[PDB]
């Protein structure tokens, strides 16, 4: 489950 | 009746970006337009552009913003998208805390797989609606 | 720069839904299941079926149910949708008004044409939130 | 413009 442009 | 194994719960995904939303608003702010695609649009009352979104953002100036989470629900709509209500308060900046209502629709980034971006944002605070 | 004539303007299609919305809340409230589908999802607080939102809304009992609609915003969202995000007072069987936060997910039906359903409705009270 | 089953 990530959002956007983000890997956390 | 068992659970759904396809998509992920419509509730944890609202509540899990709406804590790492506000987080994000509270650290770095300049980094938030990362959140919306380049069809995203964003109301702050008191725009459609991800390019529009980030001068929108720093125009607000959100320095050291606290927020207190007093409601969150979040639904399954169109296009396994997910939708998202939310009541709190803000402070930002050593204001005092204001009333707030901020709606989201979270949607399925394109591929792949299980990643979400804001399309709709919404924001109102309750003292310039009502009084 | 000219107008779409694809699609109708979203914030004329929120506007004139509240409009119908509230006004048939107070005149024939049995009948407000008519704007749902057999998967959308109705939460007044204080659901997921045309027939369960029937019986829900009338073990609510709305009996000249009065709205002063004080703020009313519309966006377009996924597959030409379109939400809306309402706040104002509402005044129910004699009892003073209460602010409130109701927001609307309108999604197009499915053919012909320029039809739109109910997909996501919910309800929140300000007095139950807060205080 | 037209909501749900209504003609109105």
């Amino acid at each position: 489950l990530t959002f956007g442009d983000f890997d956390e | 009746s068992h659970m759904v194994m396809e998509k992920p719960s419509p509730l944890l995904v609202g509540r899990e970006f709406v804590r790492q939303y506000y987080t994000l608003l509270n650290k770095a702010p300049e980094y938030l337009h990362r959140f919306y695609g380049r069809n995203s649009s964003y109301v702050h009352g008191g725009v459609y552009g991800q390019n529009d979104i980030h001068h929108k953002v720093l125009s607000l100036n959100f320095s050291e913003c606290h927020t207190k989470i007093r409601h969150v629900d979040a639904h399954a709509t169109l296009s396994d998208g997910v939708v998202v209500q939310v009541m709190g308060l803000l402070s930002n900046s050593g204001q005092p805390e204001r009333k707030f209502m901020q709606t989201f629709v979270l949607a399925p980034e394109g591929s792949v797989p299980n990643k979400f971006y804001v399309h709709n944002d919404m924001f109102r605070y309750e003292d310039e609606v009502f009084g």
